[PDB]
């Protein structure tokens, strides 16, 4: 994934907005979270 | 929150500070104002 702050890999990107977990820059937060990959798998 | 679309305020009117929707940035007109004011070195963008 392409972000402002630079390239971010091992992370799948969202569409969704929530509250900054772990922030990384730019408007662009980090957070572990089912979010599909499925309803468990985190 | 958010401004109603009706601006009633009783004849206050504060259309130069309240957000401009066409600009591409949601800032005010004083807002945008002061951004082309002060001339910012090193943004810090992807470059
Ligand atoms: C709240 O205060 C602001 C103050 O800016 C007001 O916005 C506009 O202020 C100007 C000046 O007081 C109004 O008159 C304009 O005067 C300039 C020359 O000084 C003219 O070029 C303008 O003519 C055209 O452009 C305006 C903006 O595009 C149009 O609104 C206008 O109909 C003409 O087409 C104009 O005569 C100006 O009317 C206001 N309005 C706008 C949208 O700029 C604002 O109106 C005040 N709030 C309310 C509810 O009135
Ligand atoms: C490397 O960063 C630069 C921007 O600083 C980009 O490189 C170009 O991106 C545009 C398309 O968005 C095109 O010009 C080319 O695809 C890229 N290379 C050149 C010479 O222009 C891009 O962000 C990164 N490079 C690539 C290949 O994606
Ligand atoms: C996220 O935004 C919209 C759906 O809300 C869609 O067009 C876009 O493809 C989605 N991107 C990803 C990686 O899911």
């Amino acid at each position: 994934f392409q972000t402002r702050a630079g390239c971010l890999i091992g992370a799948e990107h969202v569409n969704n907005s929530y509250e900054c977990d772990i922030p990384i820059g730019a408007g662009i937060c980090a957070s572990y979270q089912t979010q599909t990959n499925s309803v468990a798998s985190q | 929150y958010k401004t109603p679309p009706i601006k009633d305020f009783g004849g206050f009117n504060f259309s130069q500070i309240l957000p401009d929707p066409s600009k591409p940035s949601k800032r005010s007109f004083i807002e945008d104002l002061l951004f082309n004011k002060v001339t910012l070195a090193d943004a810090g963008f992807i470059k």
